[PDB]
């Protein structure tokens, strides 16, 4: 709904980059800050949030605070309300699930980055 | 109806659910806002673990009433 | 000069939104050390108890489970009698996305819905098995015996 | 008969929160027509100019890009003299996270940065390559002439 | 010194830096924040499409300026 944070430090958006950490996501769709996901695979291979098995993850572009689709423009509730998902491009970029799959029948490459190009995240 | 469940963080989400709903059609919701698997979670009420088969009629659980998800777990 | 930052939020977190059924708090000298009380699940024979544990967050936390043990004599097949709990999620199945709360919740749950075919306490699964009915009010009369007004 | 949601949010924050040199508004009669004036870039040949634009946003924006032509006569290898653009984010390299804000901020990126050597006016690009400080020195009196009290 | 980025949706971002930074410098900050390649980056303040090698002092950006993002772009 509102501002993301790890659920393992508990630090919130801004905690986070205040020393250096970045917001990443799993391919199931499940967000940390790196360092604490890093240290989490250093003892288990499973997904802290969800115990599925992770191999790879990447970080997530989402500064601020309460996220939208930057081509729809819907903040999260309005991107649920009608059965959309939130998703992340594995260069991390972040659109609602209908935009994505209308913006990829045109170019499939990222909107945001232009890199040649994804998941679900669930915040 | 609406029921509440205290996610894995402490946050609350709002489910629209029937008496009748089983507690897999409930851990079915959870997943599409958490991306939780059902068979991950655990649905606890009055300090129980809610069984999949059974309703929510049947646990007596009504309206305005908060649900506490834990992971799977077993004692051993 | 202090704690992690998860345990000072999780702390006032637990004492900002108490869960029915469950009270843990912190010791005075030491906030790593919880004073817990749980309510026996509704619809078990340990229904009406109120069981004293005792709850250790270890220095590597949320990286490795808190320590927790029963002060509390329970009659339960994955409970000992030195009130130790063997639960996967204190152990093996541990994740740092769980919490006190769940942690405690999930004591809960094992108390709702014992496994006696893979016990800590073996003459209680013994028990369990071969004469539930039994095994169950015996779980009722440690209840009052141990669990009310305590 | 009404406008995609993105229009009228894109709209009403565009005009919050307006740029410094960008001036676009949606005609009243026309939610999908902007009257455009951008500034000539600073350090340009431009600079000091006002120069006006259409913006018309069509029906499948903003999976396709806005149509945006010069009304004010320029002097620009990649401009002709009906005030047609030609710009690789306005066709092949357009994006749906690109808004009317910034296609007017890379219109002005691409009058502070030419490019004759993939022209769209031919004798004006010509002229650039060829002596370019003479080229320059006509784009100046065309913003004066044309630019200016406008 | 803080100055500011309107990045692509409109949000503005804050940004530490020098007037000696260049835009190169300006541009890898502002990877970490967006996750935007520099190279698809363009930076534009004045009017102006800043270029990689010149430092903000050049440009005579100073403290509190905002810079708007656009991504790569080329006349044809
Ligand atoms: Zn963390
Ligand atoms: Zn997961
Ligand atoms: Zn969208
Ligand atoms: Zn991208």
């Amino acid at each position: 709904s509102g501002t993301v944070s790890c659920p393992i430090c508990m630090d919130g958006y801004s905690e986070i980059v205040q020393n250096g950490r970045l917001i990443v996501s799993t391919e199931c769709g499940h967000v940390f800050c790196s360092q604490c996901l890093r240290d989490s695979l250093k003892n288990a291979n499973t997904c802290p949030t969800c115990r599925k098995k992770i191999n790879r993850y990447h970080p997530i572009y989402i500064g601020s605070g309460t996220v939208s689709c930057p081509i729809c423009m819907d903040g999260y509730s309005e991107i649920v309300q009608n059965g959309r998902l939130i998703v992340s491009t594995e260069c991390g970029h972040v659109f609602c699930s209908q935009c994505l799959r209308d913006s990829l029948k045109n170019a499939n490459t990222c909107p945001t980055c232009r890199k040649k190009i994804y998941h679900p995240i669930y915040i | 109806m609406q029921i509440f469940v205290k996610t894995l963080t402490g946050k609350t989400i709002t489910l629209e659910v029937e008496p009748s709903d089983t507690i897999e059609n409930v851990k079915a919701k959870i997943q599409d806002k958490e991306g939780i698997p059902p068979d991950q979670q655990r649905l606890i009420f009055a300090g129980k673990q809610l069984e999949d088969g059974r309703t929510l009629s049947d646990y007596n659980i009504q309206k305005e009433s908060t649900l506490h998800l834990v992971l799977r777990l077993r004692g051993g | 000069a202090g704690l992690p930052r998860r345990i000072i939020k999780e702390t006032q977190r637990l004492l900002a939104e108490p869960v029915p059924g469950i009270k843990a708090e912190p010791d005075e000298s030491n906030a790593r050390y919880f004073h817990v009380v749980i309510a026996g699940p509704q619809d078990s024979p340990f229904e009406g108890g109120t069981f004293k544990l005792e709850l250790f967050l270890p220095e590597e936390y949320p990286m490795a489970a808190p320590k927790v043990r029963f002060m509390t004599k329970i009659y339960h097949p994955n409970v000992d009698k030195l009130g130790r709990i063997k639960l996967d999620i204190l152990a093996d199945k541990w994740s740092p996305a769980l919490q006190i709360r769940t942690v405690l919740l999930s004591i809960q749950a094992l108390l709702s819905a014992p496994n006696p075919d893979d016990p800590l306490a073996n003459d209680v699964a013994e028990q369990w098995k071969t004469n539930e009915a039994q095994a169950i009010e015996t779980a009722r009369a440690w209840t009052r015996l141990y669990a009310m007004n305590n």
